[PDB]
């Protein structure tokens, strides 16, 4: 049981989860500047936070 | 027509942040509220 149950801290899926939807100070995401990424995010209304 | 309503501070209802100093206005989709001190 503690073998197969031994998971790890798990992983962070796409752009949905509360963990990189709404900020944290602890943590820190970020991509290129001045790339598609920066006009993706730039563009889209909903993902100005 | 236009009414006055009072909002308190809670964690996911209603945040309250400081505006952007980079510009003067806040984000969008993100009403201003005054504070009185």
């Amino acid at each position: 049981a503690f073998l197969v149950l031994d998971r790890p801290e798990e992983r962070i899926t796409g752009i949905n989860d509360p963990r990189l939807r709404n900020p944290s100070d602890k943590f820190i995401y970020a991509t290129v500047k001045q790339s598609s990424v920066d006009i993706y995010f730039r563009r889209q209304v909903e993902l100005s936070t | 027509d236009h009414l006055s309503i009072v909002t308190l501070e809670e964690a996911p209802f209603v945040i309250v942040e400081s505006v952007d100093p980079l510009s003067g206005t806040c984000m969008r989709n993100t009403v201003p509220c005054q504070k009185r001190i």
